């Protein structure tokens, strides 16, 4: 998803178009929605390529991106064939989650409740 | 009734009118955007039934509603 | 120094504080109580501002910057070194403000001319307030300012634009937006015509004031008076910034969510 | 030579101090610029601001108050006079002074519309005019016109200059602070 | 109305979490925890 | 060069511009009531006195 | 303008339209040789 | 109660409507023979006069209605041809640029060819406006700067072709719509690196906001003068009176400094000019000269130090290395 | 003819040059953008070799960078 | 004949002419921008291997 | 009825007649096209056994 | 009863209703077609027993 | 036909004639170099049948 060139002149080396960054916004529009934070709280707007410069939460958030892409892509999706045709979409595949599915708005699940500690069979 | 050679009856009604207009407006709003008195969802529950806010409560554990600063 | 036909304007009276000891002269400056007000102000909160670029850790005339308190010494007055000198400078900014528009009261009040110039000037002075005075205190903070540095203001102006994901969604934004664009515009169209018409075409007499409305009504079929055209300007100037006074002051105080969801109440007309 | 007015001490930057009536003398905010004597002309040479009576093309628009043959109340809540005509700039239509009949008659005296004010701002009944800035027995004072069907650029900068200095000498309040 | 402000950047920096009060408190009082389960 | 680049020349070609036509409108505002009255004598800022401007007049 | 005048400006108002509006009929043809659109 | 503030005309005065100077009318003519509009001559001047038409306002005209109907028609396509979701939802509507895979190759009608000739058509019609503010202000023997004022204004638009040109795409270009040119905008600024870093940028701000100081200022100092014959500035200009003189006494004696009536009209027309001007500078330079206007400022120490919020582990720092954005999925894969 | 005493043909002519100006523009814009009459891209295929039925309102990708161009 | 003396031809066949120029524009948009009818692209089919 | 000619300016009427008449039907028209029922320019050869119908 | 004309001119009062009663009629017919129910360009076909009715409690 | 020049002026005509035959030469100059098949100033010194052809 990065947009940004990481140089002073223009190059070969990043050929983001303005409408990729418009896809970015909007995914991180989507992302900000789902925490109930805005921009501020993964960023430093002077720079939101920067990562010395926004708060340690961006790490957590890039680190969400990719147990999200491990939980649809090994979990949830491959149960296509089980559920029946009323759980599935239109183009009859599985429902997959997103950050709002555990967050709901807001900026840890349940304010930070911490539930899985009293029972160890989900530990892993 | 000398009061009235001091100010204008049509302005005094003008401007009784006007302000009791909007408190009753301000009364009414702020009634139906309350929880116990929306009545318009709620108004046919019982004085029992209606909402009634939070008496002196208790604390919290590892929970806040706040993000830390 | 004084112009040609300055001289016979130099009396005395018009003051609103002070007498005759207050009512001089220094070069071409007028001196009033507010001026010696003014100058007290200015002085000590740029010295108090050098004296924060010299605290920092850079003389860089673009990189100085003196922050406001942190947001946990709400509405009181921090320590110097953690944001008590950015409270002592905006104090002292805002009593140069008024010294100046006081000043500017009295000087108007001398030549026998009207109140528009302090009143316009008023305009900038309450945006400058909002941002430091209404809104922080709405908001229960004094470091909901903006810091002092040339572009360590712009950066507090980004991040507090995207608190509220895409600030170009605030409506009071749009217009205030628009008042600025159209008064450039209606600056460029007056300059343009008084100049044209005062410099003509080489060889030919200087126009009157029946040409401008006939040259504006044979383009836009429409032209506002001599007066209308600086009344519109004053108007668009002063709603300009009193429009960016009312879009900050809502933004926060009383709307905290992303401002495109704003829109919601238009897309759920009964219609 | 013609500056009515004795500083008020040595040290340079000081203020003037007028010796006699600086209404009439021309002194501070009552001053005016030697203009032209000539008047001001239009597109076409004529004379660009002349009384109602000699243009009759021009008429006043209908939902505005006529200011004919009403009273002029002056600085200190005195009628000074009665509106008898309308003088109006022909290039740009616009109402520009007010002929003033004097209490006791006998003469006429310009006012310039800048300087009238409506009851309510012209929003409820307008049955006075309001001049703020001069007092009725000033009236009597303001420079006469040679003519009376035209006006020099002269003649107006002296009248505007002598209503405009009126707003710090027609009383003694007005020079003085406040505090 | 009062907004809840939480300053997550270096001050001055205009990094700020601003939430409406009200509504926080409804949708905080609102989340029910089940009640763990006795071991 | 390296430090130097295309902003930067381009930054300071329009400061020299701005500066010229600040120099050209300072001209231009000592049009009417110069010069000044002084005890010295005549006084001109600079940019100094401009020459004489006359305009035209249709005739009568 | 008069009825004269009117005339003779139809005549070649007439006689011009008539030429450009079929050598557009020509470029037709042309493109439809070229590549039909139907 | 309070002094006139000649914010408002009580006493309007009608008259026969002005036809207008005599001018050449071999290519075109006036239309309308004059109204009055008694709200509008509550604020200025109250005639709805005859506009002029020629053969540049007719060409105009019909050129931008043009693209205006393209646009809309391409908006109202967008919604199904619904009128209430066109009218719902008009503000998000747009006509969209090109792809980005096309570079400046014309592109399909659907996607992107509607809005280049829309593009075409509009600045086709701009330059013939120019033409025709051109030819009316020499008609009536003025001068152009009116003319080369609307030109600074062409210039900054003209920037919005030839930036996308430089780069290489008209993907680049702005979209046709209220709310996706504000989004343009915006992902404009984050592209490049926070605009706020453009020095041309801070310097068409300074203009911007002069142009609202001086407007502000000269309007206020007309009106607090106008009780003296000050709004007729042409005589002021050509036999200085008392309003001329008071007007420069007021700055000189607030701000040591003046200006003269002439020249107050100068400093105003070059400062709305320099506005647009230093603006399309700093357009065509992004992208072309300047990739990263954070990185720039930092380079020529612009950009003030804050402490740093988070440091990263050696492994953090690979690991939080991403990957440019690419092509969107052209498939629904089943796992 | 009677129309060009109610119709000056002075102004008639520009309006006329102007509309048919727009109008042949568009036409051949619209034709140069779409796939079966792009003819300066591919002009010399012959009328087996051109496109048919190719509408597609996404017949190309939406999403992607820049060419190196 | 006599609605001619209560409206101006010119400016009722001013007005006519502007409106039917629309309408056909708004039209063949309308035509080429459906499935069915885009003519550029698929004049050359069949009424039968058309869209619908 | 006549008498309602010399109340309101025939022509003034009919032009605002015109207008709103005009308005209405294209308003009209667009509602159909835009729905899934009446497209008739997509759908337009559907009998009315295949044509689209709301939800139950 | 027909002394009211006399405060009011018909003129501008027949003026002023119609234009009154063309906004309303447009508004509830653009009210009903936003609804589910009566959204009868799609489902007028429908009977009354399978039109949509609103969630109950 | 000569008569044409008592309705319009020859150096009007002039002037917009060779502005608009500019803008055209322009215009068509700037297409075929934004194109594939005819960038003349890259790929002028190909073949005709090296010169890029659109998808068949
Ligand atoms: C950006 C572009 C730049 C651009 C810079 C370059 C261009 C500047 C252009 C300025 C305008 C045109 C020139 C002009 O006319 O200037 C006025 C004056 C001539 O005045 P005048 O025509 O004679 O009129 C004076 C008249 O009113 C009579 O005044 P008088 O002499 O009676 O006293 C008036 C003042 C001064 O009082 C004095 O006693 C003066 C001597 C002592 C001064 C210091 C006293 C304080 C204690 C010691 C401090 C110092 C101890 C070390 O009296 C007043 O009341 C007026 C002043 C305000 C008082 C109230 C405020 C009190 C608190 C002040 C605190 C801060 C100041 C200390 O001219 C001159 O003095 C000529 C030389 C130029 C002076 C400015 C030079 C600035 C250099 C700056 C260098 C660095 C630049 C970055
Ligand atoms: C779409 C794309 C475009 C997008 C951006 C577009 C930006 C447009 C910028 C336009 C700048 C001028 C604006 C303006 O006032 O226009 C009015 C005037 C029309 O006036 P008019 O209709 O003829 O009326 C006659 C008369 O009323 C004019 O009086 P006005 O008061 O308006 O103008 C005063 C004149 C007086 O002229 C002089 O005194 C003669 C000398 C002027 C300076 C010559 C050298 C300039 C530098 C050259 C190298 C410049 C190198 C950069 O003054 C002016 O019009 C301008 C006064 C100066 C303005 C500031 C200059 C600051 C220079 C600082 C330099 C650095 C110092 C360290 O229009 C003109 O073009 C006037 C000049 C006409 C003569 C031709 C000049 C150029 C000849 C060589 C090129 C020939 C064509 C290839
Ligand atoms: C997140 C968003 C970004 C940002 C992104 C941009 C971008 C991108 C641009 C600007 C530009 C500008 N920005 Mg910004 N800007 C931001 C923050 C700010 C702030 C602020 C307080 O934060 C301010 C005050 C400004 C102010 C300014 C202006 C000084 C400047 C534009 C002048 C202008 O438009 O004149 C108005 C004049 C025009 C638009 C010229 C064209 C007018 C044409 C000729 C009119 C034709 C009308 C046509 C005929 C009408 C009919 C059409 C129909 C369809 C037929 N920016 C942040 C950092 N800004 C511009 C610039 O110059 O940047 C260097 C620019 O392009
Ligand atoms: C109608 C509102 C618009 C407007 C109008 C306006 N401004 C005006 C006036 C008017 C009508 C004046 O008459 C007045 C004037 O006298 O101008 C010459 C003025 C003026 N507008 C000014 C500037 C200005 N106006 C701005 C805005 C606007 N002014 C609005 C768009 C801005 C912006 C947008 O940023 C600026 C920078 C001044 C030139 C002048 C007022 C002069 C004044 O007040 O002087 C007293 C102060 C000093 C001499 C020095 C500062 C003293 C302080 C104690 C120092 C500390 C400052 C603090 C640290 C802030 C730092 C900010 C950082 C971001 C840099
Ligand atoms: C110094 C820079 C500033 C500036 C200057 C400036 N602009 C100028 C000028 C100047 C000096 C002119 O001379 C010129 C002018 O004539 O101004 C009055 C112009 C102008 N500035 C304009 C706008 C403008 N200026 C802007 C900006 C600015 N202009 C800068 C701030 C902006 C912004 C902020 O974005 C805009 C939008 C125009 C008013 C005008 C140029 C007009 C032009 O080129 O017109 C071409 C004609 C058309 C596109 C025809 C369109 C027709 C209709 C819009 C559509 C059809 C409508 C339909 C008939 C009815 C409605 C629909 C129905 C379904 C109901
Ligand atoms: C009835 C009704 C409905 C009302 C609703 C209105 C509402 C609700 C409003 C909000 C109310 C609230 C709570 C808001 C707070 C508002 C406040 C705090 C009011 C302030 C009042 C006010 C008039 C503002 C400033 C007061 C002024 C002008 C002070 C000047 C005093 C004065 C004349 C003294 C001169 C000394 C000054 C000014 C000091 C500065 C100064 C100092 C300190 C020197 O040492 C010095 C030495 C040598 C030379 C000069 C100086 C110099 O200038
Ligand atoms: C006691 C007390 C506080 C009272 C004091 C009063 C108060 C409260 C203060 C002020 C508050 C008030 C009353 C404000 C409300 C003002 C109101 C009612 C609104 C006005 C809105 C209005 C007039 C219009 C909106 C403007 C908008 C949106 C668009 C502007 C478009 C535009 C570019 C217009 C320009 C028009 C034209 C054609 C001008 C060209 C033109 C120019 C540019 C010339 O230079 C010139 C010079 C000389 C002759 C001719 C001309 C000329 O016509
Ligand atoms: C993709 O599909 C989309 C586009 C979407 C679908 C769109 C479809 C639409 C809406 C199409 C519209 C078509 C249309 C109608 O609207 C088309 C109308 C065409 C017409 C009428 C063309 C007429 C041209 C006339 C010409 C060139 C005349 C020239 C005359 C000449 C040279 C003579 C002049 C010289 C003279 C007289 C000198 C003598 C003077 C004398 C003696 C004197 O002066 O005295
Ligand atoms: C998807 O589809 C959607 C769009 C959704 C569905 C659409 C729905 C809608 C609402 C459609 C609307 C249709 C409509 C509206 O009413 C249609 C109305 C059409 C009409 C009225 C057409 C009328 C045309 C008239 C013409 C061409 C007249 C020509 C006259 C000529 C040639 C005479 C010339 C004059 C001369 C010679 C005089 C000489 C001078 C003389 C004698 C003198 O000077 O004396
Ligand atoms: C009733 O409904 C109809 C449809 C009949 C009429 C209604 C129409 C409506 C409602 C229209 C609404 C329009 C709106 C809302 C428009 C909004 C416009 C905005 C906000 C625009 C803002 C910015 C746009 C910019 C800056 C665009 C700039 C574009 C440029 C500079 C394009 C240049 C293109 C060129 C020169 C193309 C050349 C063609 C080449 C040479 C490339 O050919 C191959
Ligand atoms: C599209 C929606 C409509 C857009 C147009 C809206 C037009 C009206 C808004 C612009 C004018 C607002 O009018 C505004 O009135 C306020 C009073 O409330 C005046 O007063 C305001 O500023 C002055 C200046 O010092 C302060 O002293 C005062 O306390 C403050 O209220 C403003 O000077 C004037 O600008
Ligand atoms: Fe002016």
């Amino acid at each position: 998803a990065r947009v940004v060139t990481r140089d002073v002149a223009p190059s070969n080396a990043n050929r983001s178009s303005v409408k990729q960054t418009e896809w970015t916004y909007a995914l991180m529009i989507s992302q900000s929605r789902s925490l109930g934070v805005n921009c501020t709280y993964c960023h430093n707007t002077r720079q939101f390529a920067s990562w010395k410069e926004a708060p340690p939460a961006r790490v957590t958030a890039y680190h969400g991106i990719l147990m999200l892409r491990d939980v649809n892509q090994n979990y949830l999706s491959p149960l296509q064939p089980v559920y029946p045709s009323v759980r599935l979409g239109t183009q009859g595949d599985a429902p997959k989650a997103q950050c709002v599915t555990c967050h709901n708005g807001n900026y840890k699940p349940l304010y930070g409740a911490q539930m899985v500690k009293d029972y160890p069979a989900l530990w892993g | 009734h000398r009061i009235w050679l001091m100010f204008d009856p049509r302005r005094v009604m003008v401007a009784m009118v006007g302000f009791l207009a909007v408190l009753a407006l301000v009364i009414h709003f702020i009634l139906l955007s309350s929880q116990r008195y929306s009545w318009i969802e709620n108004g046919t529950l019982s004085a029992a039934q209606a909402p009634v806010g939070a008496s002196a409560p208790a604390a919290a554990a590892e929970m806040s509603p706040l993000p830390p600063g | 120094a004084m112009l040609s036909f300055e001289k016979k304007y130099r009396v005395r009276g018009g003051t609103l504080i002070g007498g005759d000891l207050f009512d001089f002269w220094f070069g071409p400056f007028y001196v009033g109580f507010f001026g010696v007000t003014t100058i007290f102000f200015v002085t000590l909160g740029t010295l108090l501002c050098v004296w924060g670029a010299a605290m920092g850790p850079t003389w860089n005339l673009w990189q100085i910057s003196i922050a406001p308190p942190d947001l946990k010494y709400g509405l009181g007055l921090a320590p110097l070194r953690e944001g008590g000198l950015w409270q002592i400078i905006t104090l002292c900014a805002l009593g140069a403000f008024g010294s100046w528009a006081l000043r500017q009261a009295e000087i108007s009040r001398k030549l026998g001319m009207g109140m528009h110039i302090p009143w316009a000037y008023g305009g900038a002075v309450l945006a400058y307030a909002t941002l430091v005075v209404i809104r922080p205190m709405l908001l229960g903070a004094w470091g909901h300012g903006f810091p002092y540095g040339i572009f360590s203001h712009l950066d507090w102006v980004s991040n507090v634009g995207y608190q509220y994901l895409h600030f170009h969604y605030n409506p009071a934004h749009m217009i205030a937006v628009t008042f600025f664009f159209t008064n450039c515009l209606a600056l460029a169209m007056h300059g343009s015509l008084i100049l044209s018409v005062t410099n003509p075409k080489k060889g030919t007499p200087v126009g009157t004031s029946e040409t401008e409305n006939v040259f504006f009504r044979d383009l836009l079929g429409y032209s506002i008076g001599a007066i209308g055209i600086h009344r519109l300007g004053l108007f668009l100037a002063v709603g300009a910034a009193v429009w960016s006074a009312i879009c900050i002051v809502i933004s926060g105080p009383f709307w905290t969510k992303g401002w495109p969801e704003w829109w919601n109440w238009w897309l759920n007309l009964p219609i | 030579s013609d500056i009515k007015a004795v500083p008020a001490d040595s040290y340079n930057g000081s203020a003037l101090i007028p010796t006699g009536d600086p209404m009439i003398d021309g002194v501070g905010p009552s001053s005016w610029a030697n203009r032209s004597d000539t008047p001001d002309m239009t597109f076409h040479n004529t004379a660009k601001i002349v009384p109602m009576r000699l243009d009759p093309t021009y008429s006043i628009a209908k939902g505005d108050p006529d200011p004919r043959g009403l009273p002029v109340v002056a600085a200190d809540k005195q009628v000074a006079g009665t509106v008898i005509e309308l003088w109006v700039n022909r290039a740009e239509p616009q109402v520009t002074y007010y002929e003033v009949q004097l209490t006791g008659s006998e003469r006429r005296v310009m006012l310039p519309a800048g300087f009238v004010q409506w009851p309510n701002f012209g929003l409820w009944g307008n049955d006075k005019l309001l001049v703020k800035a001069i007092t009725a027995a000033q009236f009597a004072n303001v420079p006469a016109l040679k003519r009376d069907d035209q006006i020099t650029l002269l003649e107006e900068d002296m009248v505007c200059a002598y209503y405009a200095g009126g707003h710090l000498y027609a009383m003694a309040e007005r020079s003085e602070p406040i505090i | 109305t009062a907004t809840d402000s939480v300053q997550v950047g270096y001050r001055g920096t205009g990094m700020e979490q601003n939430y409406d009060h009200g509504d926080l408190k409804k949708q905080f009082a609102q989340v029910k925890i089940p009640t763990p389960l006795p071991p | 060069m390296q430090y130097i680049d295309g902003a930067q020349i381009a930054l300071y070609a329009f400061w020299l511009f701005f500066f010229g036509l600040i120099i050209y409108i300072r001209r231009e505002d000592k049009r009417e009531g110069y010069p000044l009255e002084s005890p010295q004598g005549p006084r001109e800022g600079w940019p100094a006195m401009p020459e004489k401007k006359t305009y035209i007049h249709r005739p009568t | 303008m008069t009825e004269d005048e009117a005339r003779r400006f139809h005549g070649y108002f007439v006689t011009g339209t008539l030429g450009y509006i079929i050598v557009a009929a020509v470029a037709h043809f042309l493109a439809w040789q070229w590549r039909p659109w139907f | 109660m309070l002094e006139y503030q000649n914010l408002f005309t009580r006493v309007q005065v009608r008259t026969v409507p002005e036809a207008g100077i005599e001018i050449d009318e071999s290519t075109g003519t006036r239309y309308g023979t004059g109204t009055f509009s008694y709200l509008a001559g509550k604020f200025g001047d109250a005639q709805i006069g005859p506009i002029y038409l020629g053969w540049a306002g007719v060409l105009s005209l019909i050129f931008g209605f043009m693209a205006f109907e393209i646009i809309g028609l391409n908006m109202w396509a967008s919604v199904g041809w619904d009128p209430v979701e066109f009218i719902r939802q008009l503000p998000w509507l747009a006509l969209e640029p090109p792809p980005p895979q096309y570079g400046l190759r014309v592109p399909p009608l659907a996607q992107g060819g509607w809005y280049l000739m829309a593009g075409f058509f509009l600045t086709i019609s701009i330059l013939l406006w120019w033409v025709r503010v051109y030819r009316r202000a020499r008609a009536l023997n003025m001068g152009t700067h009116l003319p080369w004022a609307f030109a600074s204004a062409i210039f900054l638009y003209s920037t919005f072709f030839f930036q996308p040109l430089l780069v290489g795409s008209w993907s680049e270009m702005v979209p046709f719509g209220i709310f996706p040119h504000l989004d343009w905008t915006s992902a404009f600024s984050i592209r490049y690196g926070n605009l706020y870093y453009n020095p041309f940028h801070a310097l068409s701000i300074a203009f911007l906001y002069g142009s609202a100081v001086l407007f502000a200022m000269h309007g206020a100092t007309i009106l607090a003068v106008a009780r003296l014959g000050g709004e007729r500035e042409i005589e002021q200009i050509t036999d200085r009176g008392t309003a001329a003189e008071r007007s420069m006494l007021f700055w000189r004696w607030t701000m040591g400094f003046n200006a003269t009536m002439e020249s107050i009209h100068r400093w105003s027309w070059w400062f709305a000019v320099l506005t647009t001007f230093s603006g399309g500078i700093g357009i065509l330079l992004t992208g072309t000269v300047v990739d990263n206007w954070y990185l720039w400022g930092v380079k020529h120490g612009l950009v003030a130090p804050y402490p740093a919020q988070n440091t990263l582990t050696e492994e953090q720092q690979q690991l939080l290395r991403g990957r440019y954005q690419g092509t969107a999925p052209d498939s629904f894969p089943s796992y």
